[PDB]
């Protein structure tokens, strides 16, 4: 039936892997990754609790308007190659 | 209304994802 489909989506899961490779790049050439850190701690002191998801809500939502802007372009310029692959 | 932007909204839905996943495996580092 498709014997060529199957060969298409190989590809696109190495590059949907490429993307999470440079994207982990630029954050962590930043020290973007640094500070991350330093933020979990901030919240375990501030909060009794060091549970995983009760950490997880004070510390996510700051850390996605945390990234820096020049790596949402060039990421985003890298996932719409990928995404206009198909 | 080509509506291509939200093709373009999915590209950043896509970075999203990448970003709570890295988010989730600092945290979870720094738990336990």
């Amino acid at each position: 039936q498709l014997k060529s489909q199957i060969q298409q989506y190989l590809v696109e899961s190495g590059n949907y892997e490429l993307i999470s490779n440079e994207l982990k790049a630029r954050l962590l050439q930043e020290g973007w990754v640094d500070k991350v850190k330093d933020l979990t701690k901030s919240e375990m002191n501030i909060n009794e609790s060091t549970n995983f998801t009760q950490i997880l809500s004070t510390v996510e939502p700051k850390a996605l308007e945390m990234v820096s802007d020049s790596t949402r372009e060039t990421v985003l310029k890298q996932i719409r190659e990928f995404l206009e692959e198909i | 209304t080509e509506e291509t932007i939200t093709i373009d909204s999915i590209s950043n839905g896509i970075l999203n994802n990448l970003l709570t996943t890295l988010i989730q495996d600092i945290v979870a580092r720094e738990t336990t």
